[PDB]
């Protein structure tokens, strides 16, 4: 009978829309029912609390509390906690973020919050819930949380326990004492499953022992009202344990009964402690799951005499699921190509169970680090109780390589230090490597390629092209230049997995004009018998070298964008054929192990080291290149890079084909025009490097972050002594035959490897060199 | 190299001992279930039926074993396809 | 590293009225012995003796003297995987007459009937301590908050009636030991059912739902629920540990007289005559009128009590660190004047006449009178 | 992000999108989204942020909000335009060209993403194989069935020359049973031949050389 | 993508406008030929929307709002 009416302020669900809303829809005979049926369903609706009857003439006139709905929730204090448990306990409470806003629901959310405590453990309910309706249509809520409290827990209340240790079972727990100033490895703190796995711990301990009665019971929790000092009780109900001398089995496994039988071959002495004939069941076990089976069931179930303390394990030994066997598949391969991951695998289809196959295809994926869910899904194929599909997940980031230096070519043709990887280019089913250093008057131009395959045998498409002109130009370059070139090429059919002996063909030759004027290099023309000169910088030499050479390598590593279980192992020996300016036998040596010292992982000791000597024609000096510089760089920091042992010194010379005067510090037109004390560290024919540092996550960084972010601490150790060498000259000054060469420098290493940028920021503080090392303090690397 | 190559295997192993658990023809259903996948699907035609072991291991020893049914019908077959190496 | 708590209301010193010598007739340590680990310690005193152990069980007798304290009974187990492990220390403890009753860490009894200083008997059971002793004639009962009942019962060692009662998953701190008023063994509500088991071979005689022994609800727990009996002219005062009060009588809950205003620290309920000492730091002399009286002064915030001791009308509450409270006629008011070993204190001290007896966490016997 | 009277929040919104900055369009979507939930701009904001998203190709995005509003709304008359996109999305799921420009293209790349394409488009045509929509689900869609032809073919004579021939064969019988109406797959008809060569099964390479006469591709 | 596309119709080839040859198996009439599995199948339409490429890109309708 009512017109809707008129409202100099309606806003929200209206006039219409409130007017169905209620029970006071236009047109109603309306009754003291349909009143209260207003005042409660304004109530009830969790939108609307202004609930009234007010009605002028009879017409309901209002002020109004306009609140809907839930807007502002303020999530007012998160110490170590967050605020999206915050937010799931939320809807847990039944109030959210878009949730008609019945005031009810408050006190849940400190509950939500009180209990929520608990499952953590530590337990201080402060839950300061406080609701604004701003009367518009906004909402404000205070979500203030106090939680003082800890899990601190330390009640090594063991009790039952009179065979092992007390000590001993708290060494095998987890709440120890006190904090080594040797290694990080103690524990002290609590979860309910925590609690449980250590009850396992003591537990497979015993039974483990060969317990067979042992049970626990008792778990009596208490912590004082100041909620830190936590002691929580338990006991136990220990076992027998036994000397085994009786056997039984039952098979229905097909055909492998007394392999069994003497594949455990015992003589009649042996006791028992249970888990022993445990690994013997897993013996059997994949014994038969690689003999065609998938899932026998099998159980060796023991019996209890001591009234003999004697005791007979009995067997029931199925056949299992010998044949399922669908195609396999692929997730996670976006641009990638199947073939090529396929040309990973060596499965294959129309067989029987084999871990080693999809295992071994994990830990392949694992080498590679360009992408990673590893995951071998093989579950039954649906229906035909005959087969089971094989498929595969991975996940990937957009990975890319380019390294390069800071300048200098910029006033220059833009100067490349150009070495660039795509990665992707093995998408290509083959992979090549390329850096040029095109430095203004230094043409460095090399090709590294590989298709793992010219066949699947494991031979690789692996190829070393090379050429250099070398100027070495400031303010000239007849100092020397080089049109340097040769190629070294692989072939090897690799028959072993670990073991390769190979025979791929090796040479260069190189155009060596008007080299430099240096003590050594004028020894070893003179060496050459090519005597050199006194004055410039011009002479010849055309090498032309001829190489008969095998090597070894041997690594085994899970991951391929950061092992773990670091065993790499490369070896190379050159045993040189004449023609060959130089016969030399050229050995040089490089390992490197992660040991990751604890089964998270999250510590990891990398020792890496490597060897180079020169024994070649015993008859000649070495052709000099053939060099060795290390140091100062990253495998060493603080110092010059790549500056060690044996130095430079400058003989008289007054040309290079113009020397420029003003010149090299001594024995030339700067300073000295004599024989001098020109000490530039270059190193001798032996070498040797290593590092000693370890590796540890900077936790204060997400999961992702440390995923992508590595944090270690080295020891950057290197001597090289020239085997061959002089006292008789050297009457003044320092000689290289053994290692004394030894410094002392650590430095902090940090490493983020975001998809666009390998990232390198170090400090490391040089702390011991010797002669002819120059100080570094700051520049932050590739 | 001619010389060597890892070995080669296409299985699901049997013996004349399930064979003898089998004989001329009893419901493709039961058979089919009985001595396990149908190795080579033929597609159209003659329920044609391929049960082979291949084995070729390292350059001294093989075994071909090929075996071929017929069931154009509830079942039924009168076929023989056995043969070891070949 | 260090973030993982909020501010806490603490009111340490707001005032002190030196109108009581807290002097000293002696004033001893034989040093911890305490330590920080929960136990029954107290200054219990026999026939002007107290009767002084620190840890491995070290016994050394002040005898109402200006401090000499020597009866050398320094015993932890000759044994053990240390030989001498001494610590894990809680003991039953009982002198009756002059017969000590010791329980060691794990229901360990020892009756020292101190006759040659050490007197040699002991048995060794299994299990666990943590009440006193209670020798209801020869019959050494004891329940435990594992809902357990043992008789030790010497004249053989132990005569083994075993009762274990039920208990919730949170042991309660508020434990249940034998009180024996007319033979009635009162012992509490072990989940809030106050429960008897009277010994005749071992009789649970009656049980009465009461309350709330508080181990896995998450309820209202904070305040220093001592959840133990104080049976007195009948009616019986068990705290309980949810913080409601409740009366019961002729064993019975045939009355619960139940007038709840909240939770207290520190009770002696003694009569009709209440002592109880909120967590607020509010104490209260209860001269009950229905069940009403606060008189607050939580001008002290959350500091641990030790149980009001009262003599001379004087209900010295100990809180920890060198003070005790002295809340003499006037309720409940007293003057906070104090001299102590403040050594911090933690646990209930057991008293005696018009004077004083504490025992220090590092010190053990001071005679802290006027 | 405006707060005016709502439909000038809506209207500064969409002042950005024909702006065609959509990004701050969007921001000021959100926030009338941010601010007002009750009635039915999620409708409208919907399919301004869908439209937007994958003009802008912004993939994910247009999924997430078409999802949001076909549970917002799962039956208004914008069926087509929605199903559509969706098809459109599995597919550029399954392929993005980013790479593909020194020479590159993916031809046997992610099945799945081609599933849901194909799923989506023979679904909306077997129910609505009436629009303008209809025309690139018929398109795309013989196009991909050919198109994972040619990934199959990859993979296949891939395992060819890996020797899993009789595994090759079944994955042809495989491919026969999925369509021989492409050109790879006519090329394929001849592996399987191979197979039948290698693996000494003599009547049927007969058989599959008279098929590869017969359909003579 | 834009190769002269993604203004008014879909992207891809229009070769399949002309896709592969989609010929029925050649074998004479009478024989089983267990090949085909699937909704592959494509009808003479008369549209059944808009072939080429001046047709709506853009939504099938769009609401003022």
């Amino acid at each position: 009978v009512v017109k809707d009416i008129h409202f100099e302020g309606l806003q929200r669900v209206a006039v219409g829309a409130a007017l169905l809303s209620m029970p006071v829809r236009t047109g109603d005979t309306v009754n003291d029912e349909d009143i209260s049926n207003t005042i409660r369903a304004l109530f009830a609706t969790g939108n609307f609390e202004d609930v009234r009857v007010l009605r002028d003439g009879d017409t309901l006139l209002v002020q109004v509390k306009e609140r809907p709905t839930i807007a502002s929730i303020t999530f007012s204090g998160n110490k170590s906690v967050k605020d999206d448990m915050l937010k799931q306990n939320l809807e847990a409470s039944g109030v959210r973020v878009g949730e008609s806003l019945d005031r009810t629901t408050i006190a849940d959310i400190e509950k939500g919050l009180e209990d929520f405590y608990y499952s953590v453990g530590k337990y201080s309910a402060s839950v300061k819930a406080v609701v604004t309706p701003l009367p518009r249509n906004r909402v404000d809520l205070k979500l203030v949380f106090q939680e003082g409290v800890s899990a601190e827990i330390q009640q090594i209340n063991i009790v039952g326990n009179h065979a092992f240790t007390t000590d001993e079972l708290i060494s095998h727990f987890q709440l120890r004492d006190e904090v080594p100033w040797w290694n990080v490895v103690g524990d002290r703190k609590y979860q309910k499953q925590k609690l449980a796995g250590d009850l396992e711990t003591l537990r497979s301990y015993y039974l483990d022992r060969g317990y067979a009665r042992f049970n626990i019971d008792s778990t009596q929790v208490s912590l004082t009202p100041d909620k830190k000092g936590i002691y929580v009780t338990v006991n136990i109900t220990e076992g027998d344990q036994y000397k085994l001398s009786g056997v039984e089995v039952s098979g229905n496994l097909a055909g492998h009964s007394a392999e069994i039988e003497q594949l455990t071959k015992i003589e009649p002495g042996e006791l028992y402690n249970g888990t022993k004939v445990t690994k013997m069941e897993d013996d059997i076990k994949k014994l038969l799951g690689r003999y065609g089976y998938a899932y026998p069931r099998v159980q060796s179930m023991p019996e209890i005499n001591d009234a003999d303390k004697t005791v007979k394990l009995r067997v029931n030994v199925d056949a299992g699921n010998r044949f399922y066997v669908r195609k396999i598949r692929f997730e996670g391969n976006d641009t990638s190509k199947d073939a090529v991951l396929r040309r990973e695998m060596r499965q294959m289809e129309g067989a029987w169970l084999g871990s080693d196959l999809v295992d071994q295809g994990k830990e392949r994926l694992n080498r590679l680090g360009f992408f990673e869910t590893v995951d071998t899904d093989t579950q039954r194929v649906p229906g035909s109780p005959d087969q089971v599909d094989v498929v595969y997940k991975v996940k990937e980031r957009n990975t890319g390589s380019f390294n390069f230096g800071i300048g200098y070519g910029t006033e220059s043709g833009v100067s490349f230090q150009a070495g660039v990887q795509q990665d992707n280019w093995l998408g290509t089913g083959y992979a090549v490597g390329i850096n040029g250093t095109k430095n203004d008057y230094q043409t460095y131009a090399e090709l590294s390629v590989t298709n793992p395959y010219f066949t699947v045998d494991g031979v690789s498409l692996g190829g070393r092209l090379f050429y250099n002109d070398f100027q070495a130009d400031d303010a000239d370059l007849s100092d020397y230049t080089n049109k340097s070139y040769g190629t070294d090429v692989t072939l090897g059919f690799p028959i072993n997995e670990y073991n390769s002996l190979r025979a791929g063909l090796g040479y260069v030759h190189n155009s060596l004009s008007n080299m430099q004027p240096q003590v050594a290099m004028w020894r070893y023309l003179y060496s050459m018998g090519e005597h050199p000169s006194t004055s410039d910088q011009d002479n010849s030499f055309k090498t032309d070298d001829f190489t008969f050479n095998y090597g070894w390598t041997y690594n085994k590593l899970d991951r391929g964008y950061f092992p773990t279980d670091g065993s790499r192992v490369n070896l190379t020996g050159k045993v040189t054929i004449p023609g060959s300016d130089n016969e030399y036998y050229k050995v040089t040596l490089d390992t490197a192990t992660y040991v990751p010292i604890d089964d998270d992982h999250k510590w990891v000791v990398l020792g890496r080291t490597r060897w180079g000597y020169g024994d070649g024609l015993g008859g000649k000096e070495m052709p000099f290149y053939e060099n060795f510089y290390a140091g100062g760089s990253s495998t060493v920091r603080g110092f010059q890079s790549n500056t060690i042992g044996p130095k430079a010194v400058y003989f008289p010379h007054q040309a290079s084909n113009y020397d420029p005067d003003y010149d090299y510090e001594c024995a030339t037109q700067d300073g000295a025009k004599d024989l001098c004390k020109s000490d530039d560290a270059v190193g001798g024919n032996a070498m040797a490097v290593a590092s000693l540092e370890f590796i540890t996550p900077t936790p204060f960084i997400s999961d992702k972050y440390a995923n992508s972010v590595r944090t270690s601490f080295f020891w950057d150790m290197g001597t090289v002594w020239d085997t061959n060498w002089d006292s008789s000259q050297y009457s003044g000054y320092p000689d290289y035959s053994d290692p004394s060469n030894i410094r002392m420098s650590a430095g902090i290493a940090l490493q983020w490897m975001s998809p666009l940028g390998p990232l390198v920021f170090s400090y490391a503080q040089p702390f011991k060199k010797y002669d002819g090392d120059k100080a570094e303090q700051f520049q932050f690397n590739i | 190299r001619v010389v060597y190559r890892p070995d080669i295997n296409q299985g699901n192993y049997l013996t004349a001992n399930d064979v003898s658990k089998i004989r001329v023809g009893m419901t493709q259903q039961q058979v089919a279930y009985a001595l396990g996948t149908p190795l080579m699907s033929d597609p159209f035609g003659t329920n044609t039926w391929f049960y082979v072991f291949r084995q070729q291991p390292g350059h001294e020893g093989v075994t071909q074993q090929t075996l071929t049914l017929t069931f154009n019908s509830s079942g039924v077959l009168t076929n023989i396809d056995n043969k070891p190496a070949l | 590293f260090n973030s993982e708590e909020d501010v806490v209301k603490m009111s340490p010193l707001p005032t002190v009225e030196n109108q009581f010598t807290p002097t000293t007739a002696w004033s001893t340590s034989v040093g911890s012995g305490i330590g920080n680990f929960y136990s029954n310690l107290h200054p219990a005193l026999a026939d002007n003796v107290v009767y002084a152990a620190d840890r491995a069980g070290l016994v050394k007798a002040l005898n109402a003297d200006d401090g000499k304290e020597i009866w050398s009974v320094s015993l932890a187990e000759k044994d053990g995987w240390f030989s001498k492990e001494p610590a894990l220390l809680s003991g039953g403890v009982t002198v009756s007459g002059g017969h000590v009753y010791i329980g060691s860490e794990k229901a360990q009894v020892y009756a020292l009937n101190t006759s040659d200083g050490t007197v040699a008997w002991q048995t060794k059971v299994a299990g666990e301590a943590l009440s006193r002793p209670v020798v209801s004639d020869g019959l050494v009962l004891i329940h435990t908050s594992n809902g357990q009942l043992q008789a030790l019962n010497e004249a053989d060692g132990a005569v083994k009636w075993t009762v274990n009662l039920d208990m919730p998953s949170l042991s309660l701190r508020g434990e249940s030991a034998p009180t024996t008023a007319f033979g009635a063994a009162v012992v509490g509500g072990d989940n809030g059912r106050v429960s008897a088991v009277l010994m005749e071979q071992g009789q649970m005689i009656w049980q009465q739902r009461i309350s709330q022994a508080t181990g896995s609800t998450e309820i209202d727990r904070l305040s220093d629920v001592d959840t133990t009996p104080v049976v007195v002219n009948g009616v019986v005062f068990a705290l309980a540990y949810n913080g409601n009060l409740t009366a019961l009588d002729l064993r019975s809950g045939q009355i619960m007289w139940k007038r709840e205003l909240g939770s207290v620290n520190d009770f002696i309920v003694d009569g009709n005559r209440i002592y109880l000492v909120d967590q607020n730091d509010r104490v209260m002399a209860l001269t009950i009128d229905g069940g009403v009286t606060l008189w607050t002064q939580s001008d002290l915030l959350h500091r641990l009590l030790t149980s009001p001791v009262l003599y001379n009308g004087n209900l010295v509450v100990g809180d920890s660190e060198g003070y005790l409270h002295w809340i003499n006629v006037e309720d409940g008011r007293f003057v906070a004047q104090q001299k102590v070993d403040s050594s911090g204190f933690q646990t209930e001290p057991v008293a005696a006449d018009g004077k004083l007896l504490i025992q220090a966490k590092d010190g053990t016997v001071y005679s802290i009178t006027r | 992000v405006p707060d005016n009277p709502p439909n000038e929040i809506y209207a500064t919104a969409q002042q950005k999108l024909q702006d065609g900055n959509w990004r701050q369009a969007i921001t000021q979507l959100e926030a009338l989204d941010n601010r007002y939930p009750f009635g039915p701009y999620s409708q409208q904001v919907q399919l301004d942020l869908i439209y937007a998203y994958y003009k802008n190709a912004d993939l994910p995005l247009a999924q997430a909000a078409i999802d949001r509003f076909i549970r917002l709304n799962p039956t208004h008359p914008n069926i087509d335009y929605v199903m559509y996109m969706r098809g459109l999305t599995n597919m550029a799921l399954d392929d993005s060209a980013l790479q593909g420009f020194f020479g590159v293209d993916r031809s046997d790349r992610d099945p799945q993403h081609a599933r849901a394409a194909f799923s989506d488009f023979s679904k909306l045509v077997r129910g609505y194989p009436n629009s303008q929509y209809t025309t690139d689900a018929t398109k795309r869609l013989v196009f991909l069935k050919d198109r994972l032809a040619k990934y199959e073919y990859s993979v296949a004579e891939y395992y060819t020359e890996r020797g899993a021939w009789v595994a090759v064969v079944n994955r042809v019988e495989g491919m026969l049973r999925d369509y021989p109406d492409t050109q790879a797959t006519r090329d394929a008809l001849p592996l399987m031949e191979n197979a039948y060569r290698q693996m000494q099964m003599n009547a049927q390479a007969e058989k599959v050389a008279k098929i590869i006469a017969a359909n003579s591709s | 993508s834009s190769d002269s596309r993604y203004k008014r119709q879909v992207s891809g080839d229009e070769a399949y406008l002309e896709a592969a040859p989609l010929a029925e198996l050649h074998a004479p009439a009478g024989m089983i030929l267990p090949v085909t599995s699937g909704d592959y199948a494509i009808p003479v339409t008369n549209g059944s929307g808009a072939v080429g490429k001046a047709l709506d890109i853009r939504p099938p309708a769009q609401p003022l709002a």
